[PDB]
Formats: C-alpha cells, sequence, structure tokens
C-alpha cells in the first residue's frame, strides 16, 4: 500500500474473533490475541 | 457419474477435502474438486455457514481465499478455512439494488 508499495507486510492482519487488529505468529497464522487463526492479511 | 468407465480414477491429487471453520463452535467440510470452483462453491457453502459468497471470505494462511481464482491456488485439500463475517461494503457496493 501506501506503505511498501506491492509488498505485502505481515505487521497489518486481522482477526475477526477479536474485532481489532494483529501481528501474527506466523509459523501458525494464529492472532497473538486469542491465538485464533480467523487472521487475514491486509 | 455412474456407468462413466473412461479411467475410474482422474482426480488423483485432485479433489480436495474442504475442512472450513466459521468462528470457533463450527468446523464443516465441503468437498469438492482441486480446481472445481470455489467461486460457485462459496455460493454453494453460503447457507451452510450462512455467510453469502458476495460477503463470505475464506481466510487460510491469513491469505484471503475467495471466488476470484480456483481452490487449488490455496492448495486447501484437507485443511480447515476460516470464515469471517465483514461489515457490510456499502460504500464500497454503491446501488443497492441489483442483488442488494
Ligand atoms: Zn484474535
Amino acid at each position: 500500500g501506501s506503505m511498501a508499495e506491492a509488498s505485502p507486510h505481515p505487521g497489518r492482519y486481522f482477526c475477526h474473533c477479536c474485532s481489532v487488529e494483529i501481528v501474527p505468529r506466523l509459523p501458525d497464522y494464529i492472532c497473538p490475541r486469542c491465538e485464533s487463526g480467523f487472521i487475514e492479511e491486509l | 457419474m455412474a456407468h462413466h468407465h473412461h479411467h475410474h480414477v482422474d482426480d488423483d491429487d485432485k479433489m480436495l477435502e474442504v475442512l472450513v471453520k466459521t468462528l470457533d463452535s463450527q468446523t464443516r467440510t465441503f468437498i469438492v474438486g482441486a480446481q472445481m470452483n470455489v467461486k460457485e462453491f462459496k455460493e454453494h457453502i453460503a447457507a451452510s455457514v450462512s455467510i453469502p459468497s458476495e460477503k463470505q471470505r475464506l481466510i487460510y494462511q491469513g491469505r484471503v481465499l475467495q471466488d476470484d481464482k480456483k481452490l487449488q491456488e490455496y492448495n486447501v485439500g484437507g485443511k480447515v478455512i476460516h470464515l469471517v463475517e465483514r461489515a457490510p461494503p456499502q460504500t464500497h457496493l454503491p446501488s443497492g439494488a441489483s442483488s442488494g
């Protein structure tokens, strides 16, 4: 996006379970907030 | 098929056992091909998950899987996807007459 042109940086995920943005634990693609993998990369 | 008899096997690597969770309580399978739909697939699972393909968002490996591509692009044979519900895209989709 505006930050990192055409480069998907994984500091922006969204877990819909927390309804709050997260920075996941990639190895599993878990959410740091609840460890449910209902995170999509933004 | 019934009475096809033209190479009884064909899928082999194809034919996914599409596992898909909804929020936490559930986890349901949507067995299809590897590259069969995803598009029409989402349309099909819409009721089973109570999520219509238009709002419906398949997330696996944090990837936003949608009707735009094929299943094998996401390689979800035998893995549970994560379904979610977003905020209404009314600002994204003006004129809510056609399918609105
Ligand atoms: Zn969470």
